[PDB]
RNA sequence: AAAUUGAAGAGUUUGAUCAUGGCUCAGAUUGAACGCUGGCGGCAGGCCUAACACAUGCAAGUCGAACGGUAACAGGAAGAAGCUUGCUUCUUUGCUGACGAGUGGCGGACGGGUGAGUAAUGUCUGGGAAACUGCCUGAUGGAGGGGGAUAACUACUGGAAACGGUAGCUAAUACCGCAUAACGUCGCAAGACCAAAGAGGGGGACCUUCGGGCCUCUUGCCAUCGGAUGUGCCCAGAUGGGAUUAGCUAGUAGGUGGGGUAACGGCUCACCUAGGCGACGAUCCCUAGCUGGUCUGAGAGGAUGACCAGCCACACUGGAACUGAGACACGGUCCAGACUCCUACGGGAGGCAGCAGUGGGGAAUAUUGCACAAUGGGCGCAAGCCUGAUGCAGCCAUGCCGCGUGUAUGAAGAAGGCCUUCGGGUUGUAAAGUACUUUCAGCGGGGAGGAAGGGAGUAAAGUUAAUACCUUUGCUCAUUGACGUUACCCGCAGAAGAAGCACCGGCUAACUCCGUGCCAGCAGCCGCGGUAAUACGGAGGGUGCAAGCGUUAAUCGGAAUUACUGGGCGUAAAGCGCACGCAGGCGGUUUGUUAAGUCAGAUGUGAAAUCCCCGGGCUCAACCUGGGAACUGCAUCUGAUACUGGCAA
RNA sequence: GCCCGGAUAGCUCAGUCGGUAGAGCAGGGGAUUGAAAAUCCCCGUGUCCUUGGUUCGAUUCCGAGUCCGGGCACCA
């Protein structure tokens, strides 16, 4: 909090997916430590992208940590995501802010269930684009054995329906690249070109009013209560009016100083992840899910009609019919939220893979309008996409 | 050092200095030895504007008392033959 | 800040005419006036000593458009003044510009002259007047302003203004909607009806 | 202390923190306060019209 | 600290240095009669009293001693010369 | 002429009664909180709890007219070198203005903050000598001639940094002699002894050795005696609760003598005496900043001491001194302690009870804003720089006060609701409907008042050899606002954007119908609910307040329920079981005589604000404000002798 | 942000390793009283915290949640 950051080089929000212990948050560390010696950005290290004492003690990781590393094009903003089945509602946060992600495959191990899952919540949420990058390589020494794996991938995202054979598959290790040998500083180097060349431009909504989904709230010691996320539309600037509307009531607050990666900032634009410091608000009062609305613009509402698409055994779903008092999650912007199902009437049951509408009553309130993209999952698994018909409350 | 200055007194945007005679290190609304007249600068042109009573300046001043750059203009003010 | 509801509601409670909706019209016979205060106003009362006091400060409070909280001050103001607390406490009221206005003829009830006197038609002494509380003090020139002067609301107004008893204290011109307000209302002079003691009654407890 | 409940039915269970206000029942012996409705975890009381300030209810 | 009138710390302790050894010199000076003080005529207690005398006076002109200081110095230390001598 | 115009009761023990006596209620009120609902504005206010712990920026500097600095920086002038000979390169010059770092001055001790401690060291009221006092200001008259240092800068090193050392070198209003000194200090006096600093703005005349000298003038310096303002100390009374705290006390209580204090003193010593306080409450314990006041009261009293003003106290906790006119020093120093701190492990930091802000605590209490424009403050000849002092702005119905949310007409007495003896009533002129406004919000344009000044000029005066420079000035210039899209005005559009929430058995203003059936629930007191509830829940209807309303808590009132004004004690609570009796309270009667009480007068004082009355100024009000009265007092001083006391007889 | 425990008819507790859950204490219906209490004669009065899955069948086995309990961390 002191250097004021210059808006130059489009902002395009990047992060690591892949299976557990496959070198998905060691891809970070060699990103960072590769394009801060060469090209001359903040240098950084491996140990900063986990510390705690549950991730040193365990070694996996479970906080969405987030990483900046600048290029002659672009402005990048990582976001290495967890990786485990148990931390799929903390991933999916960094997930939906995420524009175009880094697949994480291994030429030892190849395509395991979890990078199955992780591509499947990629779909429904909103990761447009993806490249795959093979990060072992040097421990098997063979040339057929290590481009057998490059096949069962480009077959994984065409098989759940991505462009497969048209994404760039990258090879390298990781673990050589942090030391300093120059054939593999190099071929992660090519990383970065693969990123500027595959990820377009991405299309920010700087026009109709301000929203800002809340991923985490910390509490600096000194300014106040602080707020993160991706700015979903519109902008922020430095003394203005902003509600807060979700769970429990909605209250009423002020901007006083916006943030990207401790570096101050005038206006907050859509797209990009920024710490918004609110007055006057204490740590436990405002909790994770609630969104950053311009006070007018949307209301909580804990009942809407919705056209609900469930899943069938193909796409992955259920496979078993269903009656009014089932009670699934309900994945909105970032948050989940249980509620009860009342179908219309003249329809008995609800068959798996078919299209209708349903009132849901939620138990908690949440800000939503007409035209908003959830997608329900329960039981550890994924079970119908669907679209918000009516506000009702 | 005894001084001769205005107080500040009156409403927001409605100021009414009461001048008076206080020692130097005493706030501006603190202590004084004893007031010495008034000044209005929102009174305008009616019967009651600024008074000032220049018998008891002639003790202060006379002995060893400065007048503040204000009050002084103010002795010009109300003057000696006009 | 106002009433703003049924304002002839308010005469049938208190039971005598309050002046409320006197309007163009003289005499209203259109409530049921007396006997029919509310659905059970076929009710006769017992009303006790504090009922009459209530119902007479309520009376005075109406007829004039004041509440308890700007009353209450009239009569603190009241009492600490010469003379008699009682004929204080009218004499007060009286000189509101509203009433004035009201009692000039230039506003057929005391809701519209407030009306008037609020909305900048109203001058006094070569200055504007917003406030309906306005103490109107002795030897006074209340006036209609050129720009709203003989609109349709006030020429019909000045007329009904005839029928009317027409106060000794203040004088009216009629032709250029000029007034005077001279000198303090006398008790005897206005309403010989509305009992002053039993408010002072009720607020000395 | 005890505390009374007023109002037809509570979220009240086990925990749940309340706000107290003074005020005895006089029918109770022993109960000398009250717990505010609508402050904290004590809800508002379910369908109320009339007097909604006490028992911490909103508008219709 | 905090501030750059700090100047006084090192100011104020460049004054002692000097203002101690100045003030040490004239109570030894004034030792130096009360050690002619006992066992002694009026001579030796005098002549001590003659070389005290101007440098009492000097230090209280610069504000090290105060005026009564210097005045009692004087006065209680000619009562102790003329009532015993 | 005006300064008080002031004293209300009700429910509740009983089958009923009168008494006693608690309990509760009607009114003011607040730093309030909470619940429901929220339009504006104006003026006020807004961490009472954890004197809990703290990141970030900021709250005290200032002069070149003290001094070295011929300058760290940016720019003129004598002269230089390139070459587009005025475009560029560039050495000298206090020399362009100034000023980073110093050295010395004055400030930092004021201004802000907070009540932890403190029951007397403090505060209040009234006195009192043993005192000091920077800046200001009266008078008198000095200020004369010298010296050795020393930073900065180098030079050379040490250190991670904070911060040093070692070799020079240099300036002064820094520093110290010396002469010089009295109505000064000391002494019985004779005597002795005690100081200083110089700057800046101009000059005719003559010295020029050019650094000019000498006239000039403003300012400073120094000694004394003074005023003024501060402060230090002393006494008297007053200033909470407990005796289920009765004895405490050895520098303790006083003396003589020495030291010390600006000053007197067990302030502190040495010896000497054996005290001193104590029932008119010492000691110990718990609680507490104090006052002007605030709120309340018919008044006596009772409570309270947020905001504004005085005093004290304290500054991370516990100590000590240094510097100074003033501190045993909020943003100095030195130790030690606890907690945060950074490192290179050697050592270093650090102090929000300045302003914002954070976490935590809590029922609860706010911007990391703008501004020195004004008003004070700091240095300075000034200009100015500095200023979280002050002035504004934001937020918050937290109060007090103003204006809002339409205003006339309107019978089919419509619909719909609600009630009914189904005839009708009532909601209700309510609405709709027609007629009009247009405050305030929302737009669009005018625009004060807070501004006195300060400067560049000038004019005569001031001042002098001088038609100079400074002192005072009066005329001409162009300016100075954070507030600020200001106060307020004028045009626009159209009722348009602008109403709730208590209560309705009695006390206490206002009633029916359904639902429920000692259940659910209500309740400030009495008490409501057991299948026809005015008390519960809803509905209609009313009443009372209305941008507020109620609930909670807190103080007084009513409570003559701690009673001095103003209660009692045969049986309601209450005469010790009955004596004697010291201290204490009270005392027949007549002369004295004082004057303590008492009374009268008079002077001084009782800060300002507050309160009160007559004005005045903001469109009105709250708010601000002039004068008066008052501040019920305390002191002294003069009297009065009836009474009370004293002392005689 | 993640680890862990806790929930069984109105209240206090039994019962389970798939065989479809009970006890007291209440509550209700009737005869009786103005209504009760006792007296007499009859009744569990249940979303096994919610929801899904493995199955013929789940309180009971395995996910996902609810609100609450206590534990460890992150400083734009
Ligand atoms: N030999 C080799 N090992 C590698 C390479 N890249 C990563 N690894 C190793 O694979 C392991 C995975 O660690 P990490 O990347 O933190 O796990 P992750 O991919 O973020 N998944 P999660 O966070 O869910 O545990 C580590 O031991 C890491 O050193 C490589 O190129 N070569
Ligand atoms: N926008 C943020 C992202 C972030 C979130 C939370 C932790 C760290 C980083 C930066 O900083
Ligand atoms: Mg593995
Ligand atoms: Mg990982
Ligand atoms: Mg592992
Ligand atoms: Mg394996
Ligand atoms: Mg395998
Ligand atoms: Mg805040
Ligand atoms: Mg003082
Ligand atoms: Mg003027
Ligand atoms: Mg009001
Ligand atoms: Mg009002
Ligand atoms: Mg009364
Ligand atoms: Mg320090
Ligand atoms: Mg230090
Ligand atoms: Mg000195
Ligand atoms: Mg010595
Ligand atoms: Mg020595
Ligand atoms: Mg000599
Ligand atoms: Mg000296
Ligand atoms: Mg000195
Ligand atoms: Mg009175
Ligand atoms: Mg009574
Ligand atoms: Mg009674
Ligand atoms: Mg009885
Ligand atoms: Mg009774
Ligand atoms: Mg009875
Ligand atoms: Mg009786
Ligand atoms: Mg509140
Ligand atoms: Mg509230
Ligand atoms: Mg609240
Ligand atoms: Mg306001
Ligand atoms: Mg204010
Ligand atoms: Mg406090
Ligand atoms: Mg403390
Ligand atoms: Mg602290
Ligand atoms: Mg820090
Ligand atoms: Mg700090
Ligand atoms: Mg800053
Ligand atoms: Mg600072
Ligand atoms: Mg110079
Ligand atoms: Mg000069
Ligand atoms: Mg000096
Ligand atoms: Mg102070
Ligand atoms: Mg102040
Ligand atoms: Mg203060
Ligand atoms: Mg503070
Ligand atoms: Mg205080
Ligand atoms: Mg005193
Ligand atoms: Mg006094
Ligand atoms: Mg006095
Ligand atoms: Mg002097
Ligand atoms: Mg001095
Ligand atoms: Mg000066
Ligand atoms: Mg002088
Ligand atoms: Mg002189
Ligand atoms: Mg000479
Ligand atoms: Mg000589
Ligand atoms: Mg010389
Ligand atoms: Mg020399
Ligand atoms: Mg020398
Ligand atoms: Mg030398
Ligand atoms: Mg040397
Ligand atoms: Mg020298
Ligand atoms: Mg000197
Ligand atoms: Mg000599
Ligand atoms: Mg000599
Ligand atoms: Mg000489
Ligand atoms: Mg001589
Ligand atoms: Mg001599
Ligand atoms: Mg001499
Ligand atoms: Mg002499
Ligand atoms: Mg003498
Ligand atoms: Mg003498
Ligand atoms: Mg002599
Ligand atoms: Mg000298
Ligand atoms: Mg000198
Ligand atoms: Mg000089
Ligand atoms: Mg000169
Ligand atoms: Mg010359
Ligand atoms: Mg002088
Ligand atoms: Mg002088
Ligand atoms: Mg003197
Ligand atoms: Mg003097
Ligand atoms: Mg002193
Ligand atoms: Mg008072
Ligand atoms: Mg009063
Ligand atoms: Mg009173
Ligand atoms: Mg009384
Ligand atoms: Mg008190
Ligand atoms: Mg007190
Ligand atoms: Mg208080
Ligand atoms: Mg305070
Ligand atoms: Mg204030
Ligand atoms: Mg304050
Ligand atoms: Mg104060
Ligand atoms: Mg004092
Ligand atoms: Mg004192
Ligand atoms: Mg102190
Ligand atoms: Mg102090
Ligand atoms: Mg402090
Ligand atoms: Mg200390
Ligand atoms: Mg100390
Ligand atoms: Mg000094
Ligand atoms: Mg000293
Ligand atoms: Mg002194
Ligand atoms: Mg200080
Ligand atoms: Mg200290
Ligand atoms: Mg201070
Ligand atoms: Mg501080
Ligand atoms: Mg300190
Ligand atoms: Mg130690
Ligand atoms: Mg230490
Ligand atoms: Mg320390
Ligand atoms: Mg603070
Ligand atoms: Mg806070
Ligand atoms: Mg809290
Ligand atoms: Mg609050
Ligand atoms: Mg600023
Ligand atoms: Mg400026
Ligand atoms: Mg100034
Ligand atoms: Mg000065
Ligand atoms: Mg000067
Ligand atoms: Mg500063
Ligand atoms: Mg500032
Ligand atoms: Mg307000
Ligand atoms: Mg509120
Ligand atoms: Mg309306
Ligand atoms: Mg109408
Ligand atoms: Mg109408
Ligand atoms: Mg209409
Ligand atoms: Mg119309
Ligand atoms: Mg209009
Ligand atoms: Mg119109
Ligand atoms: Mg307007
Ligand atoms: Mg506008
Ligand atoms: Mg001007
Ligand atoms: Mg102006
Ligand atoms: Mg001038
Ligand atoms: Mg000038
Ligand atoms: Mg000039
Ligand atoms: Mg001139
Ligand atoms: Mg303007
Ligand atoms: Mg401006
Ligand atoms: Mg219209
Ligand atoms: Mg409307
Ligand atoms: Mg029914
Ligand atoms: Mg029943
Ligand atoms: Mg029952
Ligand atoms: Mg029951
Ligand atoms: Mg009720
Ligand atoms: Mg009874
Ligand atoms: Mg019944
Ligand atoms: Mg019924
Ligand atoms: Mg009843
Ligand atoms: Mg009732
Ligand atoms: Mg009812
Ligand atoms: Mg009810
Ligand atoms: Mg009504
Ligand atoms: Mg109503
Ligand atoms: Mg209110
Ligand atoms: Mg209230
Ligand atoms: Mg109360
Ligand atoms: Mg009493
Ligand atoms: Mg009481
Ligand atoms: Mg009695
Ligand atoms: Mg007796
Ligand atoms: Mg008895
Ligand atoms: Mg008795
Ligand atoms: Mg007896
Ligand atoms: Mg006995
Ligand atoms: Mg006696
Ligand atoms: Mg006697
Ligand atoms: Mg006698
Ligand atoms: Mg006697
Ligand atoms: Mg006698
Ligand atoms: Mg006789
Ligand atoms: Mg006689
Ligand atoms: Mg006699
Ligand atoms: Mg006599
Ligand atoms: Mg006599
Ligand atoms: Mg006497
Ligand atoms: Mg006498
Ligand atoms: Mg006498
Ligand atoms: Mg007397
Ligand atoms: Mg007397
Ligand atoms: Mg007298
Ligand atoms: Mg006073
Ligand atoms: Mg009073
Ligand atoms: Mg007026
Ligand atoms: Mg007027
Ligand atoms: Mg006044
Ligand atoms: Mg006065
Ligand atoms: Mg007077
Ligand atoms: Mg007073
Ligand atoms: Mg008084
Ligand atoms: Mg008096
Ligand atoms: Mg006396
Ligand atoms: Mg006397
Ligand atoms: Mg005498
Ligand atoms: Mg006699
Ligand atoms: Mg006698
Ligand atoms: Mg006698
Ligand atoms: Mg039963
Ligand atoms: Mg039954
Ligand atoms: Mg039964
Ligand atoms: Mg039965
Ligand atoms: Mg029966
Ligand atoms: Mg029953």
């Amino acid at each position: 909090s002191k250097e004021k950051f210059e808006r130059t080089k489009p902002h395009v929000n990047v992060g690591t997916i892949g299976h557990v212990d496959h070198g998905k948050t060691t891809l970070t560390a060699a990103i960072t430590t590769v394009l801060a010696k060469t090209y001359g950005g903040a240098a950084r290290a491996f140990d900063q992208i986990d510390n705690a004492p549950e991730e040193k003690a365990r070694g996996i990781t479970i906080n969405t940590s987030h990483v900046e590393y600048d290029t002659p094009t672009r402005h990048y903003a990582h976001v290495d995501c967890p990786g485990a089945a148990d931390y799929v509602k903390n991933m999916i946060t960094g997930a939906a802010q995420m524009d175009g992600a880094i697949l994480v495959v291994a030429a030892t191990d190849g395509p395991m269930p979890q990078t199955r899952e992780h591509i499947l919540l990629g779909r429904q949420v909103g990761v447009p684009y993806i490249i795959v990058f093979l990060n072992k390589c040097d421990m098997v020494d063979d040339e057929e054995l290590l481009e057998l794996v490059e096949m069962e991938v480009r077959e994984l995202l065409s098989q759940y329906d991505f462009p497969g054979d048209d994404t760039p598959i990258v090879r390298g290790s990781a673990l050589k690249a942090l030391e300093g040998d120059a054939e593999w500083e190099a071929k992660i180097l090519e990383l970065a070109g693969f990123l500027d060349s595959y990820i377009p431009e991405p299309e920010r909504a700087i026009d109709k009013p301000f929203l800002l989904p809340i991923e985490d709230v910390f509490s600096i010691s000194g300014r106040g209560t602080v707020v993160t996320g991706r700015v979903e539309r519109g902008i922020i600037k430095v003394g203005e009016e902003v509600e807060i509307v979700g769970i429990k009531e909605t209250q009423k607050s002020t901007c006083t100083g916006v943030e990207m990666f401790r570096k101050l900032l005038d206006e907050g634009r859509a797209g990009e992840n920024v710490g918004v410091l609110l007055r006057g608000i204490k740590r436990e009062e405002i909790e994770r899910g609630q969104v950053l609305a311009k006070p007018g613009t949307i209301k909580p509402h804990t009942k809407f009609e919705s056209e609900v698409y469930i899943l069938s055994k193909d796409e992955g779903g259920r496979h078993t019919p269903f009656f009014k008092g089932y009670r699934p999650q309900f994945y909105f912007r970032t948050t989940d939220v249980t509620g009860t199902i009342e179908l219309p009437e003249g329809v008995e049951m609800v068959m798996p893979g078919d299209n209708i509408k349903m009132v849901v009553t939620l138990i908690h309130p949440i800000a939503m309008d007409d035209g908003l993209r959830f997608a329900i999952r329960e039981g550890g698994r994924t079970v119908g996409a669907g679209v918000v018909a009516k506000v009702l409350s | 050092m005894v001084t001769i200055r205005l107080a500040r007194h009156g409403a927001k945007k409605r100021p009414f200095y009461q001048v008076v005679v206080a020692d130097s290190r005493n706030a501006r609304n603190g202590r004084f030895i004893e007031r010495v007249g008034f000044f209005n600068p929102i009174a305008s042109e009616k019967e009651e504007g600024t008074r000032l009573d220049l018998d008891r300046i002639a003790h202060w001043v006379g002995q060893g008392a400065t007048i503040s750059d204000r009050v002084a203009a103010l002795i010009k003010e109300v003057n000696k033959a006009a | 800040a106002r009433y703003l509801g049924p304002k002839l509601k308010l005469s049938r409670r208190e039971g005598t005419d309050l002046f409320l909706k006197s309007g163009v019209r003289a005499i209203d016979t259109k409530c049921k006036i007396e006997q029919a205060p509310g659905q059970h106003g076929a009710r006769k009362p017992r009303l006790s000593d504090y009922g009459v006091q209530l119902r007479e400060k309520q009376k005075v409070r109406r007829i004039y458009g004041v509440l308890e909280r700007q009353f209450r001050n009239y009569y603190k103001e009241a009492a600490r003044l010469k003379g008699n607390t009682g004929e204080n406490l009218l004499a007060l009221l009286e000189g509101r510009l509203d009433n004035v206005v009201y009692r000039m003829g230039f506003g057929a009830t005391r809701a519209e002259a407030r009306q008037l006197v609020s909305h900048k038609a109203i001058m006094v002494n070569g200055r504007v007047v917003n406030i309906a509380s306005y103490q109107v003090s002795p030897n006074d020139v209340v006036s209609i302003r050129e720009k709203a002067k003989k609109q349709s609301r006030v020429k019909a107004a000045l007329e009904l203004a005839e029928q009317r008893e027409k106060p000794t204290w203040l004088e009216v011109d009629a032709g250029k909607m000029e007034g005077t307000f001279k000198r303090k209302p006398e008790r005897s002079d206005l309403s010989a009806d509305i009992n002053e003691h039993l408010i002072v009654e009720l607020y000395s407890k | 202390v005890t505390s009374y409940i007023g109002g037809e039915g509570h979220n009240l269970q086990e925990h749940s923190v309340i706000l107290i206000r003074g005020g005895r029942v006089k029918d109770l012996p022993g109960v000398r306060y009250h717990t505010v409705r609508g402050a904290l975890d004590c809800s508002g009381v379910k369908d109320r019209k009339q007097a909604r300030s006490k028992y911490g209810v909103k508008r219709p | 600290n905090i501030k750059s009138a700090k100047k006084r710390a090192i100011q104020s302790e460049k004054a002692r240095k000097h203002n101690a050894s100045r003030r040490s010199m004239m109570r030894t000076f004034i030792k130096k009669v009360y050690a002619a003080i006992e066992a002694g005529d009026k001579a030796a207690a005098q002549k001590a009293f003659n070389e005290m005398q101007p440098i009492v006076d000097r230090q209280a002109a610069k504000g090290l001693i105060h005026k009564n200081k210097a005045a009692r110095h004087k006065a209680n230390l000619t009562a102790q010369i003329n009532k015993l001598a």
